[PDB]
């Protein structure tokens, strides 16, 4: 059963949690070949581990980056989380380190490229695209909502596809381990709960409500609220209101009615009944859980492949040095990681 | 439309976190 699959889950990471994996590898054991995404919270670098040949993804931030920006207990929760965490449609750590300048997660590769290339390119997903997505996010939340951890960053942007087309949750700079309410002002404007942007405690409700705006600017090809600045984007979320494009089906702007719903009270994953309102929901009648999960279902789109560190499905970003200095930067502030 | 509205915004590019 899920409960039974859940309670395993959660004994194999509160051993990871209560003991983090800390110092399993070196910078020198990598070459380092594209940047894979980069801004002001850090990069993504395609890697290749020398001893295996291996291909990941190496997340690389700079430490004295992170304090200034006051992200550095955010940054520990990231690493804490990731190295504790397994799950389908997760790419957990394979290694972590730091050295005197920067910090390094080193995770499973992608080549599939964002969702968000995908997603403005082609221009919108049909339902059932749509809805093998959502499927996947919709079961990657209740694992890490089973193991009292909220996500906050749900976009197209931090939504990676892999070779068979299936998807990758990533970037955890906001999750959290949290049992009450939390009240940190983070996430992306367009994906904020109502609550965020009123300053009140909130829950992994907050999660639920991001994923009725994915679901929404999926099959639509736009977000359901916004404007050229984050200001009006916030004045539309706490309206309380949404339209629709006439080719969304009745199911869809049902669901979507339950996930974008200001009262907390009835949004759907949040409920008595929790994340089986959205389980059992008409929209997602055609599917079967199970072979999402075991990955059996047939991907409706499957990202071109040219071979293995192929990296044609990303944009190309201008590569910076990694720069390690001679004196040791921030050492108490992250020598936990 | 709304789709002519969204593509000639200046927030179809990849959107940043926000933070206090
Ligand atoms: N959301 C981006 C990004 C942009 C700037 C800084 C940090 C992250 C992004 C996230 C993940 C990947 C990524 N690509 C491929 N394989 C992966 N495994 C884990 N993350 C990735 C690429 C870009």
């Amino acid at each position: 059963s899920v409960k039974e699959f859940l309670a395993k889950a959660k004994e194999d990471f509160l051993k990871k949690w209560e003991n983090p994996a800390q110092n399993t590898a070196h910078l020198d054991q990598f070459e380092r070949i594209k940047t894979l995404g980069t801004g002001s919270f850090g990069r993504v670098m395609l890697v290749k581990h020398m001893e295996t040949g291996n291909h990941y993804a190496m997340k690389i931030l700079d430490k004295q980056k992170v304090v200034k920006l006051k992200q550095i207990e955010h940054t520990l929760n990231e690493k804490r989380i990731l190295q504790a965490v397994n799950f389908p449609f997760l790419t957990k750590l394979e290694f972590s380190f730091k050295d005197n300048s920067n910090l390094y997660m080193v995770m499973e590769y992608a080549p599939g490229g964002e969702m968000f290339s995908h997603l403005r390119r082609i221009g919108r997903f049909s339902e059932p695209h749509a809805r093998f997505y959502a499927a996947q996010i919709v079961l990657t939340f209740e694992y890490l909502h089973s193991l009292d951890l909220i996500y906050r960053d749900l976009k197209p942007e931090n939504l990676m596809i892999d070779q068979q087309g299936y998807i990758k949750v990533t970037d955890f700079g906001f999750a959290k381990r949290v049992k009450g309410r939390t009240w940190t002002l983070c996430g992306t404007p367009e994906y904020l709960a109502p609550e965020i942007i009123l300053s009140k405690g909130y829950n992994k409700a907050v999660d639920w409500w991001a994923l009725g705006v994915l679901i929404y600017e999926m099959a639509a090809g736009y977000p359901p609220f916004f404007a050229d600045q984050p200001i009006q984007i916030y004045e539309k979320i706490v309206s309380g209101k949404v339209r629709f494009p006439s080719h969304f089906s009745s199911d869809l702007k049902d669901l979507l009615r339950n996930l974008l719903q200001v009262d907390l009270t009835k949004r759907f994953g949040n409920l008595k009944n929790g994340v089986n309102d959205i389980k059992n929901h008409k929209w997602f009648a055609t599917t079967d859980w199970i072979a999402i999960y075991q990955r059996k279902v047939e991907a409706p789109f499957i990202p071109k492949f040219k071979g293995p560190g192929d990296t044609s499905n990303f944009d190309d970003y201008e590569e910076e040095e990694i720069r390690v200095s001679i004196n040791e930067k921030c050492g108490k502030e992250f020598s936990e990681f | 439309t709304t789709y002519a509205d969204f593509i000639a915004s200046g927030r179809t590019g990849r959107r940043n976190a926000i933070h206090d």
